[PDB]
């Protein structure tokens, strides 16, 4: 089967960064398009960022230029990397993976990311 | 298959896979918001899909993936296009010819995808 | 592997009519759109005219609405360009073109519409 296993999420003051990964399973992850999404307290889930197959990225305006997507196909691991945390990205950060023809979907359990103030 | 979720039809999802231009469930994109609970893609990759799928020598594989694909309800893809003004002919629910305003500059814009 | 195949060029005195026609084999004619477009000596390639595979929707350039009428027999593979009270500013090389294999919504007036075009026929309108 599928399996997406998010990490790395945690507490963390404002101002600071953290860094999730997604494992998957190794079968597939060369394959598929990529993305990662959140859902903030009390909202619906909505989409962070993408990465195609290629390396190529989009991102959503508010955390442009502060969070980065990558993957590495050869430890079969999806990466954000988030700086500058404000309190508004307090979240559950989940990892998708998408297969295009099928029009497949795949979904992470998801990871707990809480920003504080102070 | 391997690529579509037996060899020809497989490396016509291959290339389809790998389309530069893709926007996610939710994504904005070219001033562009997916409001579907999937992937679309440009225009051109479809296209290439479509035309890939139809001279595969593997014609039933291609022809359950075709359909598939193509025939789901509400389906589309994006492209830089004129500002689209209507549809000259539609068909079993999808525009077949639309038609633009040519003297507005481009912007990308949805459009069906033809049915299989 | 298709091929198009036009005729009904000369020329013709301004004020004249001409029919041109455009035979296409090689795949099933009805699914296509078809469409004819010119060029003149000097001047880039225009959109004239344009109908879709199954007759119901045409088009045409705003210089020959009125006067030009295209329509399509799917029985024999042929579309046809009746062109009347011709001028002047008619003479030109007419193409036809055939729609290519899409899997999107198409604009028929784009000539990126169109992946088969035929070697043309010279249309001489004298005064
Ligand atoms: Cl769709």
């Amino acid at each position: 089967q599928v399996q997406l296993v998010e990490t790395g999420g945690g507490l963390v003051q404002a101002g600071g960064s953290l860094r999730l990964s997604c494992a998957t399973s190794g079968t597939i992850f060369s394959r598929a398009t990529m993305a990662w999404y959140r859902q903030t307290p009390g909202k619906q889930r909505e989409w962070v960022t993408t990465i195609t197959t290629s390396g190529n990225t989009n991102y959503a305006d508010s955390v442009k230029g502060r969070f980065t997507i990558s993957r590495d196909n050869a430890e079969s691991t999806l990466y954000l990397q988030m700086n500058s945390l404000k309190p508004e990205d307090t979240a559950v950060y989940y990892c998708n993976a998408q297969f295009l023809s099928s029009r497949t979907n795949y979904w992470g359990k998801g990871t707990q990311v809480t920003v504080s103030s102070g | 298959t391997l690529w579509c979720g037996f060899k020809h039809t497989d490396a016509c999802c291959r290339t389809h896979d790998m389309c530069p231009d893709v926007m996610s469930a939710g994504e904005s994109k070219h001033g562009l918001t997916n409001t579907a609970s999937h992937t679309r893609l440009s225009c051109d990759c479809d296209d290439k899909f479509y035309d890939c799928l139809k001279n595969s020598a593997d014609t039933i594989s291609s022809y359950f993936v075709g359909k598939m694909y193509f025939n789901l309800i509400d389906t589309k893809c994006y492209k830089l296009e004129h500002p689209v003004t209507g549809c000259g002919e539609r068909t079993e629910g999808r525009c077949l010819h639309y038609t633009v305003d040519k003297s507005k500059p481009k912007v990308y814009q949805w459009f069906d995808l033809r049915k299989y | 592997q298709v091929q198009l195949v036009e005729s009904g060029g000369g020329l013709v005195q301004a004020g004249g009519s001409l029919r041109l026609s455009c035979a296409a084999s090689g795949r099933t004619f009805s699914r296509y759109a078809m469409g004819w477009f010119r060029q003149a000596p000097g001047k880039e390639r225009e959109f004239v005219s344009a109908i879709s595979g199954s007759g119901g929707f045409t088009d045409y350039a705003d210089s020959v609405k009125g006067r030009f009428t295209i329509s399509r027999d799917n029985a024999k593979s042929t579309v046809y360009l009746r062109m009347s009270s011709l001028k002047p500013e008619d003479t030109a090389v007419y193409y036809c073109a055939a729609e290519g294999s899409r899997g999107s919504s198409t604009r028929l007036d784009a000539r990126g519409t169109y992946d088969y075009w035929g070697q043309g026929t010279q249309v001489t309108v004298s005064s």
